């Protein structure tokens, strides 16, 4: 996260890090969706052109973290994967259409003051809050700049606008489409922030002012560099794939 | 249905320090 | 407002000449 803060503790209760087992190492976020489902971007799983083809034998989350320097006894809660799916229409090799996967916990969690699920939006959710001009929010372990420092001890966070998909389109050459949204303050609105590499996977949400709840509304997928005057973060549309999600939580969540 | 809705923040009547900025996007942005 | 897609189909073959996204 460019240009964040630092969170509070309990902030951001979904937060979910996804963990290559051996050799250890944070690869990306991911967000807790249920008590045994977990939300990250496909191409934390699966890119081809890196040599990326992770199953769930070979990854593993922690959840409730807030600073990842020190093991947060009483809080943190350390989780295998029983499987691991990602959408089938997903496109690594030019845009990163439909970058979503769900990753389902071997033991269910249970929740506490750290550790919580956030909401998948509904119908009127997306129609209400998905505009552009309003705000959500990006949290996530990842760079603090583009290139001493390098990355957090602490869990960042960021606001950031939700941005006219003329303006997402005319920012970048690449060929954008309906499942991705960009965020981000134009280079007049003189207030600056990012996500990041190794943000990707990671929540953004929005606060219903309707029902008091936090939302998922995208997820970190991608971007040109990180926080330059003109050029925006994409991010995985939840909503408009919520109808895969929510198969294969019903078919598959036993 | 508890989905969203925080133990240290929303259940305990508590905001967060940068909350009303997202809230305030909803009248200016 | 739902994504849409066949059952059978497959991702488009990617046009050589355009940019391609690098994932964060
Ligand atoms: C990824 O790996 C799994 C098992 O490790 C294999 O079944 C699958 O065919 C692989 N897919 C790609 C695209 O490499
Ligand atoms: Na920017």
């Amino acid at each position: 996260i460019v240009e964040g803060s630092d969170a509070e503790i309990g902030m951001s209760p979904w937060q979910v890090m996804l963990f290559r087992k051996s050799p250890q190492e944070l690869l990306c976020g991911a967000s807790l969706i249920s008590d045994r489902w977990v939300l990250t971007a496909a191409h934390c799983l699966l890119y081809p052109p890196w040599d990326k083809n992770f199953t769930e034998n070979d990854l593993l989350v922690r959840i409730g973290k807030h600073s990842r320097t020190r093991y947060e006894r009483n809080i943190e809660k350390i989780s295998m994967l029983e499987k691991i799916y990602i959408h089938p229409r997903y496109n690594w090799r030019e845009n990163l259409d439909r970058d979503i996967a769900l990753m389902k916990l071997k033991k269910p969690v249970a929740f506490s003051d750290y550790i919580h699920p956030v909401c998948l939006p509904d119908r009127e959710t997306a129609a209400s809050l998905l505009q552009a001009g309003y705000k959500g929010r990006v949290t996530g372990w990842g760079n603090l700049k583009e290139t001493g420092k390098g990355q957090p001890s602490v869990l960042q966070v960021v606001n950031l606008p939700i941005v006219e998909r003329p303006v997402c389109k005319d920012s970048t050459r690449i060929r954008i489409t309906d499942n991705m949204f960009c965020a981000g303050y134009k280079p007049d609105e003189g207030k600056r922030g990012d996500a990041c590499e190794g943000d990707s996977g990671g929540p953004f949400v929005m606060k219903s002012p309707f029902n008091n709840r936090w939302y998922q509304m995208g997820i970190v997928s991608w971007g040109e560099g990180c926080d330059r005057d003109g050029k925006y973060g994409f991010y995985t549309h939840v909503f408009r794939l919520k109808k895969w999600i929510q198969k294969v939580i019903d078919q598959f969540g036993e | 249905a508890d989905c969203g809705l925080r133990p240290l923040f929303e259940k305990k009547s508590l905001e967060d320090k940068t909350e009303r900025e997202l809230l305030e996007s909803y009248i200016d942005g | 407002d739902y994504d849409e897609y066949e059952e059978d189909g497959t991702t488009p073959t990617p046009d050589p000449t355009a940019p391609t996204a690098k994932p964060r």
